[PDB]
């Protein structure tokens, strides 16, 4: 089955 | 400011432009150096085909940037 | 007309310093047009809408995994980080993630 979206994350 | 235009054949052209110049003006400056009509020129930067009536500032094109020049004929 | 590389993937969006997923089912692909130019594209697998279509030349960009997330997040990053497009893989298995990344870089930087 298809993966769920990842959780938001911080990008610096 | 100085920007560069590089062709698919690797030729490099240097231009003097202003941030407020339109893409069509840039094509005119290429014509003045190379003799290519503006309507035969495609200019591409950072993945986008640059639209004739937008300015260099609209695309956040800065001094010393290189634009890609693709002609419309002969691949 | 056939895609040079394709793989299921969704989009993400960066605001401030936070990257948040778009929930849509999507497809990243590379395609050469009849005028020989190389395009990096993203299309909505549900509606079929091609939402991103970039014309790419060698040394414009690199496609690289984002360790910050592992959520299988990849970014297409343009020269001097002028532009970043974020994606999350949607293939059910991870076994081809790295090879898809290698192929994207190969076709964009040596087509």
């Amino acid at each position: 089955q298809e993966p769920e979206p990842p959780e938001p994350f911080e990008y610096i | 400011m100085q920007i560069f235009v590089k062709t698919l054949t690797g030729k490099t052209i240097t231009l003097e432009v202003e941030p407020s110049d339109t893409i069509e003006n840039v094509k005119a400056k290429i014509q003045d150096k190379e003799g290519i009509p503006p309507d035969q020129q495609r200019l591409i930067f950072a993945g986008k085909q640059l639209e004739d009536g937008r300015t260099l500032s609209d695309y956040n094109i800065q001094k010393e940037s290189t634009l890609h020049l693709v002609l419309r004929l002969r691949g | 007309n056939k895609y040079l590389v394709e793989f299921r993937a969704g989009k993400m969006s960066l605001k401030g310093t936070t990257v948040t997923p778009d929930k849509r089912k999507g497809l990243v692909y590379i395609q050469q047009t009849d005028d020989s130019l190389i395009h990096f594209c993203w299309k909505d697998r549900t509606s079929g809408n091609v939402e991103d279509d970039l014309i790419i030349f060698p040394d414009d960009c690199e496609f690289k995994r984002v360790p910050q997330c592992s959520g299988r997040v990849y970014v297409l990053k343009f020269k001097a980080g002028s532009k970043r497009l974020f994606f999350w893989m949607q293939e059910p298995k991870t076994d081809q993630d790295e090879e898809h990344c290698r192929k994207v870089n190969e076709y964009l930087n040596n087509p």
